[PDB]
């Protein structure tokens, strides 16, 4: 209430997605994967 | 403060997720 | 060596850097961000 901007909502489940496929997927690069699964993040929701 | 949510932040999203999914 | 799981260490310290820049330098979109922040920690490292 008092202040003004606070822990912004919708970030914990962008998160919890990507630790998710990350321990299943278990990718032998998390970084090339990040910027792998971000990126064609922009582009699914078109 | 902000270090204090991130921290358990990663601890929630570890334990919904392996616990058979739930 | 069957029947068991495997946590690989580093993803606690990579998504606290994430949380923080975000929270921090206010981006106009965190998946372009997510891409932007990935993609250079390849040069970092190393």
């Amino acid at each position: 209430h008092m202040g003004h901007i606070q822990i912004p909502p919708g970030l914990t489940e962008l998160l919890q997605g990507y630790t998710v496929e990350v321990l299943r997927q278990q990718p032998p690069d998390l970084v090339d994967f990040a910027v792998e699964y971000f990126t064609r993040l922009r582009e699914a929701r078109r | 403060l902000l270090i204090e949510t991130a921290s358990s932040l990663v601890k929630n999203a570890i334990q919904l997720s392996i616990e058979q999914l739930v």
